[PDB]
């Protein structure tokens, strides 16, 4: 409405995001549905940018090109996106339908890779990222409580892996447990201070072996 | 030799190669830490040994042809582990004939 | 006998100095050939790449290099101690032939499973060419029909 | 406990159970079934005999089973002759040509409220423990699947017009006596 | 031959390096034949390694119990190992049985991918 | 457990939920229909290199595919509603996997399974894959999608042809018992299952092509044909075909009325055949009252391979009973399927003469009398229609020549003789249909008859 040159424009684009697959459910979760409606929305681009309709202007050209899903363009107008989260998603968006678990790793490498190489650091958040992207629970927890000090993240985390009725650790790779020693750690941290020492009696009754003897003692 | 100092820009494989390394890497540090042990325990144990007494490794006395018979066993499976690699490097140079 | 057997070893013989001539001649022309290649290597070996990706490819083939010495250094650290470690077990079948049986079992397991990933492959390819013959055949037949309508 | 398992076991698989006269066996079978019900309502396991009783339960519904199998057929074929049947307790008296007669008489043997408590009694162990696991309610399940072949008959997977269909055995026909104990 | 394929391949990547196209070709590419056979030869070291240092521990930690109990008890006996002969040798018959079919499949391969000609011809590249 | 999806799918409300819940689609997605080691596309070329499996692939993958069409069988014949949506998902699932489905339909031999396999996809094809169905629904959802939909049902009905062309025969019936008779006992049995393949074969095919009729309710007028006026078929099918490899017509001819005439004759001899053996067997059922020992061990002895020797005479009897009563059930519905079948001939036959007579005869001559080409009620076309010079649409339609059509009605009215028209009198009069279409047994006879013993201008 208020650019005089961009009405039509405007009208066609619309007319293209309409077919946008915002999860259809045609009586389960099917696939098919959506890689149909990703492929009759690129060639509707397609189509739209072979005849003129989405072409002759600045704006809009680069509205398609950054679409149609790059990298350089992408890097170049990173004050946009966030971080690699951001530019993974934005590739698995603008690249592909739906991905698959076995290649959410390879796709969140290859964006980590790149951002990395388009001017950037490595950092240890992004590196803690990337491992929970690429899974294996063990190993993220680990890095977890290598990295971070905070033992009830770590607690509340081993919770929802108990929870989810998953194949967990029964040792701390040195002694047996790793909910009990979190326990134990945050105790003594809040035992530490000079007041509030109510949640250490649940926290050591929760635990029928050594807490018996650590709340006699403390 | 030389072409381990090219090739720019990593691949998709490239960083399951890296942390594969990585891996082998700590790995090595420790298996060469057990090693330089296990160097240590046996120089130090070597004089004992000598001085105490040798175990047997015969096995089967009762027959003495079993012996005979394992390690020509080993001695054709090995021979037969070097025709499969010849038999693979065949294939492979008719493959790329 | 003894003549057939010398016109046999003769003949061969000849087929082989023939063939090893033959032989001669091709590396000969390898080696011709490979002459110029042996300077530009060395030329090109020098223009490192300064990137994110460059350098930490360059590391990661360096640290390779580094891990396939150490690893080489310690094999034979480890053969050595074998070797040395054979006289205290004293006589047996095959003086302490746990550790051969080992090194032919995991041989054997390994040469199972390139046998396996050559198999594959080569299945993915006969499945590839197979299905670029249906393919055609499928536009042959669809032309056919066409046709015949 | 285990040496009522043995015996069970025995007449399951061991001896066969067709000497004396149908009617007696029928009598004999449903007296028992009665009385192991009232033990059952009386309680008798507790945690660790759960499923020895299922078990128990599931080779005495076996043995209700192949009584009730053996008392359609007949030696000879000399006594299962005539028409309308006068050995009945609730159910009505059924008629059948020579050569049917004997089953008809061996369907109508069985009684309504008999099998209507039966199940309800089954029912109510079933219902009662809480602590049955995988073994406890499997068996369960095979004395209720016995029952159940027993009452109508089994049937087999298909595409249209192919199952296992046998008749008398069913549920049909509201004048007999499976529509009503389905109902 | 090896040699012949090794420079092919040299000069092929030697003349692909001064391609911008090379680029995304390898990070397209899932996979990469020199960094396979490099990873492949750097596990088979690493496993060589690992069992060859565990079972020399095994023997040392034996040695060394043998000679405490020499020592000890000054007498001492020496298990068998018949048993565990026995087992390589039917688990080595094992997996030449089941890799029996893997060479016949990789003959028929090799005999159906029309690449017999060579043999046809007797060692005839043209 | 597939008794269990039978029993929630026999249903309507069952297979109302079934089909919200989505069978097809999990079905589609499953990962067991993935790898498999059958992919053909109609061509001859095709293979597949499986690893080391369990022995017989093939057979084991089509059993555990027996199931699954099963059910999508059950539910296309119990749906409501959403059979139109069935239907598609079921084609859309069949096409997908076409690799699979045309290598078993191309592969036959003399088992059990895979006849009955066989029939299954036959009839799966029939019910969800039809010209008319792709026409009425799902017409406007991308028609180069719906065009590869109609190459592939054109590809599984050359499929179905073949399969027809290659068990119509009478003598491929004992030519097939020999193959899977397991004992001369159970022979009874394995024949009895052999000819109920086969008449479930034969009653898909008359399914789907009585589809097109059904519709054509308001108006009978209306003729579906596309064959050659030449009967040598009938004599080319009386000799022997072969049911383990690929005997198959030729295509750039299309078959003829001869294929249609023999199946008639066949399937009436067959149906001659069971009235004698189920009027034997009544007798037999209603004489056991009075058979002797040794006659009802005999019978329970080709009733079960088992030796059902030290059972009581009342066991003897009753297994004798449910022996006789299964096999006279059994011949009521083969009765039951020959009189539809040939029915569904006598329909076919029809409305061939009324397509020779009012729409193609003689391409050599331009005459009034071969106009229109609409097949059925709807609108649908038909290319050319008479062709003066040789040309590809001459070998679908009527010959060029007037006197292959004179030959054509020739060998038809002298195989129609008295034994055939006392036949069909004898079906049209112990069967009187058994759907709602009008009653018109003797119009559709007497219009046959009218135009066979009649010429063409």
């Amino acid at each position: 409405s208020t650019s005089a040159s961009a009405r039509s424009m405007c009208r066609v684009l619309d007319d293209l995001l309409k077919k946008m697959p915002m999860l259809h459910t045609g009586g389960t979760q099917t696939l098919t549905e959506f890689e149909l409606k990703w492929q009759h929305w690129r060639e509707e681009c397609e189509r739209h940018l072979q005849n003129g309709t989405f072409s002759s202007n600045v704006h809009m050209e680069a509205v398609c090109r950054v679409l149609l899903g790059d990298e350089e363009v992408l890097l170049e107008k990173r004050d946009l996106m966030t971080t690699w989260y951001h530019f993974l998603v934005s590739r698995l968006l603008f690249k592909h339908p739906t991905v698959k678990p076995t290649e959410l790793h390879f796709y969140a490498q290859s964006s980590l890779d790149m951002f990395l190489a388009g001017d950037s650091c490595p950092e240890p958040l992004d590196n803690i990222l990337l491992a929970a992207f690429e899974f294996d629970i063990h190993q993220v927890i680990k890095e977890f409580s290598i990295v971070s000090s905070n033992w009830w993240f770590v607690a509340h985390l081993t919770d929802l892996l108990d929870h989810c009725q998953l194949f967990q650790a029964h040792n701390l790779y040195f002694g047996a447990n790793m909910r009990e020693f979190l326990l134990l750690d945050y105790a003594s941290g809040l035992f530490s201070h000079h007041s509030l020492w109510q949640l250490g009696v649940d926290y050591f009754d929760y635990c029928p072996n050594l807490g018996r003897e650590y709340l006699k003692l403390h | 030799r030389s072409f381990h100092t090219q090739l720019p820009v990593l691949s998709e494989s490239e960083r399951d190669m890296k942390k594969e390394l990585q891996a082998t890497n700590q790995q090595l540090q420790q298996l060469g830490n057990s090693i330089n042990q296990v160097n240590r325990k046996m120089s130090y144990q070597e004089k004992q040994m000598e001085k105490g007494k040798s175990p047997r490794k015969s096995s089967l006395t009762l027959s003495d042809y079993q012996k005979k018979n394992i390690k020509a066993v080993l001695k054709e499976h090995g021979e037969h582990i070097q025709e499969m690699v010849k038999q693979i490097n065949n294939i492979r140079n008719h493959v790329n004939f | 006998t003894l003549h057939r057997e010398m016109e046999k070893v003769k003949l061969d013989q000849k087929r082989l100095d023939q063939e090893l001539d033959f032989i001669l001649s091709q590396q000969k022309e390898l080696e011709d050939l490979l002459t110029p290649l042996e300077e530009s290597v060395k030329e090109q070996s020098g223009t490192i790449y300064l990137q994110h990706a460059d350098e930490e490819r360059e590391k990661t083939y360096k640290l390779a290099e580094n891990i396939d010495a150490q690893l080489k250094r310690m094999a034979q650290d480890l053969k050595e101690v074998i070797e040395h470690l054979n006289t205290s077990a004293g006589p047996g079948d095959a003086s302490n032939p746990l550790q051969q049986i080992c090194k032919i079992l995991n041989a054997h397991m390994d040469s199972l499973q390139w046998i396996d990933q050559n198999s594959a492959l080569l299945q993915r390819k006969v499945e590839q060419v197979t299905k670029e013959c249906e393919s055609r055949r499928k536009e042959q037949e669809r032309g056919f029909s066409i046709a015949f309508d | 406990l285990e040496s009522w398992r043995q015996l069970v076991e025995i007449i399951l698989t061991a001896c066969p159970q067709d000497l004396i006269p149908t009617e007696h066996r029928q009598l004999i079978i449903r007296d028992l079934l009665q009385d192991l019900h009232v033990k059952i309502l009386d309680d008798d396991a507790a945690q660790e005999l759960m499923p020895i009783v299922a078990g128990a339960v599931f080779t005495l519904t076996a043995h209700l089973s192949q009584s009730v199998r053996t008392e359609l057929k007949q030696p000879m074929t000399a006594s299962g002759l005539g028409q309308s049947q006068y050995v009945q307790m609730l159910d009505g008296s059924f008629a059948a040509p020579p050569g049917t007669e004997n089953i008809s008489a061996g369907f109508a043997s069985i009684g309504d409220s008999s099998l209507h408590m039966i199940l309800r009694n089954l029912l109510e162990f079933i219902l009662k423990t809480g602590g049955g696991f995988q073994r406890v309610r499997a068996h369960l399940y095979g004395s209720l699947l016995y029952y159940l072949q027993i009452a109508q008959r089994p049937d087999e997977p298909d595409t249209l017009e192919s199952a296992h269909k046998s008749m008398w055995e069913r549920l049909t026909a509201p004048e007999d006596v499976f529509s009503k104990l389905q109902r | 031959l090896e040699g012949f394929a090794s420079i092919e391949d040299v000069q092929q990547r030697n003349k692909l390096k001064q391609d911008p196209k090379y680029l995304q070709l390898l990070y397209k590419k899932p996979l990469d034949p020199k960094s396979e056979t490099q990873m492949q030869e750097i596990r088979r070291l690493n496993q060589y390694v690992k069992n060859a240092v565990q079972d020399v521990n095994d023997v040392l930690d034996l040695e060394w119990d043998q000679y405490l109990e020499e020592k000890q008890k000054k007498k001492g006996i020496i298990i068998p190992e018949r048993e565990t002969l026995f087992n390589s040798l039917a688990n080595h018959q094992e997996i030449i049985n089941q890799q029996r079919p893997k060479l016949e499949q990789l003959v028929e391969n090799l005999q159906k991918l029309r690449l017999y000609n060579q043999i046809s011809q007797w060692n005839v590249p043209d | 457990k597939m008794a269990f999806l039978t029993r929630v799918a026999k249903s309507s409300q069952g297979a109302i939920e079934l089909l919200r819940s989505g069978v097809i689609v999990r079905l589609a997605q499953c990962q067991v229909y993935d790898m498999r080691p059958e992919t053909d596309p109609h061509g001859v070329f095709g293979m597949r290199e499986t690893p080391v499996f369990i022995p017989a692939p093939v057979e084991r993958y089509r059993q555990i595919l027996l199931p699954a069409l099963q059910i999508c069988q059950l539910i296309l014949t119990s749906s409501t509603a959403q059979h139109l949506q069935a239907a598609g998902q079921v084609l859309q699932f069949l096409v997908a996997h076409s690799d699979t489905i045309q290598a078993i339909l191309r592969s036959q031999e003399g088992s059990l399974g895979s006849l009955q396999e066989l029939a299954l996809l036959t009839g799966i094809i029939s019910k969800a894959a039809l010209p008319g169905v792709l026409n009425e629904l799902d017409i406007g959802l991308n028609d180069g999608s719906m065009m590869e939909l109609q190459g592939h049902i054109g590809r599984f009905q050359r499929q179905c042809l073949a399969l027809l062309n290659r068990f119509g025969g009478s003598d491929r019936l004992r030519q097939l018992s020999l193959q899977d008779d397991s004992s001369r006992l159970d022979g009874v049995s394995k024949k009895d299952d052999m000819e109920l393949a086969m008449q479930q074969i034969c009653s898909n095919v008359m399914e789907y092509c009585q589809a097109l009729m059904i519709q054509n309710s308001p108006s009978f007028q209306q003729t579906v044909c596309l064959f050659t006026p030449s009967l040598k078929e009938s004599a080319s099918r009386d000799g022997t075909r072969q049911d383990s490899q690929v005997s198959i017509l030729p295509s750039w001819r299309l078959p003829s009325l001869g294929v249609v005439i023999h199946l008639l004759k066949q399937s009436a001899n067959n149906f001659f055949t069971y009235y004698d053996i189920h009027r034997q067997s009544v007798g037999k059922l209603q004489n056991v009252e009075q058979l002797p020992p040794d006659e009802i061990k005999e019978l329970c002895q080709s009733e079960m391979p088992v030796g059902a020797d030290k059972i009581s005479t009342t066991q003897k009897y009753g297994l004798a009973r449910r022996r006789l009563v299964k096999l006279i059930n059994s011949r009521a519905k083969l009765l039951s399927l020959c009189s539809y079948i040939i029915e569904t001939c006598l329909y076919i036959l029809w409305r061939h003469l009324e397509y020779y007579l009012l729409h193609c005869t003689t391409s050599d001559s331009q005459d009034p009398v071969f106009s229109n080409m609409t097949f059925g009620n709807r609108r649908f076309q038909d290319t050319f229609n008479t062709d003066p010079n040789m040309d590809p649409r001459n070998l679908r339609q009527n010959k060029v020549s007037q006197q292959d059509v004179d030959t054509l009605l020739r060998e038809g009215a002298n195989s129609f003789g008295e034994s055939l028209q006392k036949r069909l009198l004898d079906i049209e009069s112990l069967y009187c249909k058994v759907r709602s279409r009008h009653s018109f047994i003797q119009a559709l006879v007497r219009r046959i008859r009218g135009l066979l013993r009649v010429s063409r201008v």
